[PDB]
RNA sequence: GGUGAAAUUCUUGGAUUUAUUGAAGACUAACUACUGCGAAAGCAUUUGCCAAGGACGUUUUCAUUAAUCAAGAACGAAAGUUAGGGGAUCGAAGAUGAUCAGAUACCGUCGUAGUCUUAACCAUAAACUAUGCCGACUAGGGAUCGGGUGGUGUUUUUAAUGACCCACUCGGCACCUUACGAGAAAUCAAAGUCUUUGGGUUCUGGGGGGAGUAUGGUCGCAAGGCUGAAACUUAAAGGAAUUG
């Protein structure tokens, strides 16, 4: 019987400063030894988390959270931002009958040149007073919605950080950006960034990392 | 000291269930000592165990399969025995697992499930001690595990398109198979 | 303090499994399937012997120390069906009353953009 | 793993399951409807380039230039043929497991050709709205798609535009009620304006079998396509609807 648990270790994941609460949990390896350290182990090792916990407020709940673990200190394993989703419940909950879907999505460097892909989603909706039932769009207007949603991504982008970015995405101001320039063009709702992929990232530095923590 | 369970409600589904409200909710705060309320910022239900006289936490999941049943349509005082027994489940899918048909010809499939005026569905609910809705291409099947799937393999015939009286004659067979 | 694990359940037709990781998902803390707690194979997809992998697998995460978990519910998915199970539904069930705090709860089953072909052939196949 | 039940198969060198990554080929879910486009077959991720098209608007232009159509010509689902590429999935043939069990009665594993694409062929379907094309007239109604006109109307803002609301109008896919009409009846705004029988024009049928056979011709590499009898036999075959 080995019962490997006799060998297991236990760290504590430190969530960077960005989140307003950061004792995340912990995860366990087995000891480490001359034939191979367990830090090795520990690299990489991407964690998911809802991000109403981080934040503590339940209105986020339908929004989940990547970290991957970049470096290891004093059993503290220090961790750095990875992508964001929705929760598969809440997005079945938008797509209704009689209704135009619209999607868009570009592909950017930010100006600390990690490449991602970001993805957005929008809807039509009725004026107050409509009486017909259906609030479909012409191909016309899809388009030109289109074309503005991805100029706004990819300004707001050049953000001079990753973190100035994950700034943005928490308060979802852009969501609120986006409202104002379709006004003119069609009344929209559920206006979301629905996902957030990180394709390539640059040469690793401890500085900007550390910069991040205690 | 406190967990708690969200679920939503589809908005056709919305009206229905504030009719009955009154119904509802007093099995949830005598029975099982849960307490609950409407949250109509998001279209949903959440409840919430009492920390003071709670029995243990299957009162807490069976809160919650009662108000999932009654989600997917069926009658409150169908889904209501999910508080009281024990041993119901929901088993669910759709026609395109079994064949892929489109225009009229998947339109006539779940015509031939109900049958005029609901008759080989009514049959079928009393051949096996079972309740059935149709969703247009999806079916739920709610009861017993061993009386679900006597149901799903005759549902399962008539869309592979056996015509409807040679499906009553095994009915009645089954059916004496359940006299035991 | 809560220390929470992950609990991953597949259900399926012919078996079920309960599987529980850290939260990294790397490491496993315990396994056990269905079919390993009945004789026949016919018996294996029951809820019952679904609720006996649940209890025993609860049991060892005391002795390690877990006392919260998330839970990931899945179905076959793909081309198959996607709805969990009776069986699925059973070993839920028989965890919230081990006494361990049940965290959030999501469906995680896979879905094409549109798919590969169906197996069976055109004339359809029993599910 | 798979079934009604089970066996072939894989696995303590770690199967099934979990995590981080990568490659290949195919497909385009939900939104998706009594909605759109095209001569028909048929057509659904984003952006760019190329050329085409209907309806609407028009106090522009030509001035009978038109309708239908033997010969002749372009296109034509799926399967199938020849040569090159690609070859994930599913899978005629083939090799295999069980042969027990009446609801589950025909199930399991591997897998060639094929499924995709380029260059040439083939010309069939319940290719169906089972309703030939062009033109005129005969009835009531509220919905919807594209264009246009009007409004001292709502909203985006302090204009225009966009979204919406109300009225009218041209064109289109459909729906509900009724029958002055019609019909064998089911039913039908055409299947009406027919013994009170004539607006123009193309194609096809003449009781049931023998028979889409035989023979001749012609097209195709082939599979096959198009055209197509008679001797003889028989008193019915067939359509719609209700009912014992």
């Amino acid at each position: 019987v080995v019962d490997p648990f006799t060998r297991k270790e236990w760290f504590d994941i430190k969530a960077p400063s960005t989140f307003e609460n950061r004792n995340v949990g912990k995860t366990l390896v087995n000891k480490s030894t001359g034939l191979k350290s367990a830090s090795d182990a520990l690299k990489g090792r991407v964690v998911e988390v809802c991000l109403a916990d981080l934040q503590g407020s339940e209105d986020h709940s339908f929004r989940k959270i990547k970290l991957r673990v970049d470096e290891v200190q004093g059993k503290n394993l220090l961790t750095n931002f990875h992508g964001m989703d929705f929760t598969t419940d809440k997005l079945r909950s938008m797509v209704r009958k009689w209704q135009t879907l619209i999607e868009a999505n570009v592909t950017v460097k930010t100006s600390d040149d990690y490449v991602l892909r970001i993805f957005a989603i929008a809807f039509t909706r009725k004026q107050a007073n409509q009486v017909k039932r259906h609030s479909y769009a012409q191909s016309s207007h899809i388009r030109a919605i289109r074309k503005v949603i991805s100029e706004i991504l990819t300004k707001e982008v050049q953000g001079s950080t990753l973190a100035q970015l994950t700034s943005k995405l928490i308060p979802e101001v852009i969501n609120k950006e986006i409202e104002n320039a379709t006004k003119d063009i069609f009344p929209l709702q559920n206006i979301h960034v629905r996902k957030v992929k990180l394709l390539k990232q640059p040469k690793f530095d401890v500085g900007a990392l550390m910069a991040l923590h205690g | 000291k406190f967990e708690s369970r969200k679920i939503m409600v589809p908005p056709h589904r919305m009206t229905p269930l504030r009719n009955s409200w009154t119904k509802i909710y007093p099995p949830l705060v005598e029975h099982l000592k849960l307490q609950v309320r409407m949250n109509l910022k998001t279209k949903s239900v959440e409840l919430r165990t009492n920390p003071k006289f709670t029995t243990d936490p299957g009162a807490l999941q069976k809160g919650a399969d009662f108000i999932k049943a009654f989600t997917l349509g069926f009658d409150l005082d169908d889904s209501i025995a999910l508080l009281r027994l024990d041993d119901l489940y929901i088993e669910t899918f759709e026609v395109k697992d079994v064949k892929t048909l489109t225009g009229d010809h998947l339109s006539r499939a779940i015509g031939r499930i109900a049958g005029k005026d609901g008759k080989t569905k009514f049959a079928i609910e009393n051949a096996t001690r079972t309740r059935i809705v149709l969703a247009d291409s999806k079916i739920h099947i709610l009861g017993g595990f061993t009386h679900i799937r006597m149901a799903r393999e005759s549902v399962v015939s008539l869309i592979l398109g056996s015509p409807p009286g040679k499906v009553y004659g095994n009915l009645r067979t089954v059916a004496s198979r359940l006299k035991e | 303090s809560q220390v929470f694990g992950v609990a991953r359940i597949y259900a399926s037709f012919n078996d079920t499994f309960v599987h529980v990781t850290d939260l990294s998902g790397k490491e496993t803390i315990a396994r056990v399937t269905g079919g390993m707690k009945v004789k026949a194979d016919r018996d294996e997809s029951s809820p019952y012997a679904a609720m006996l992998a649940a209890q025993d697998v609860a049991a060892k995460c005391k002795e390690v120390g877990i006392t919260a978990v998330h839970v990931k519910i899945r179905a076959t998915g793909g081309t198959r069906t996607k709805t969990p199970g009776p069986g699925g539904q059973a070993a839920l069930r028989a965890l919230a009353r081990s006494g361990l705090r049940i965290g959030r709860i999501e469906d995680v089953t896979p879905v094409p953009s549109d798919s590969t072909r169906k197996k069976g052939g055109r004339r359809g196949r029993r599910l």
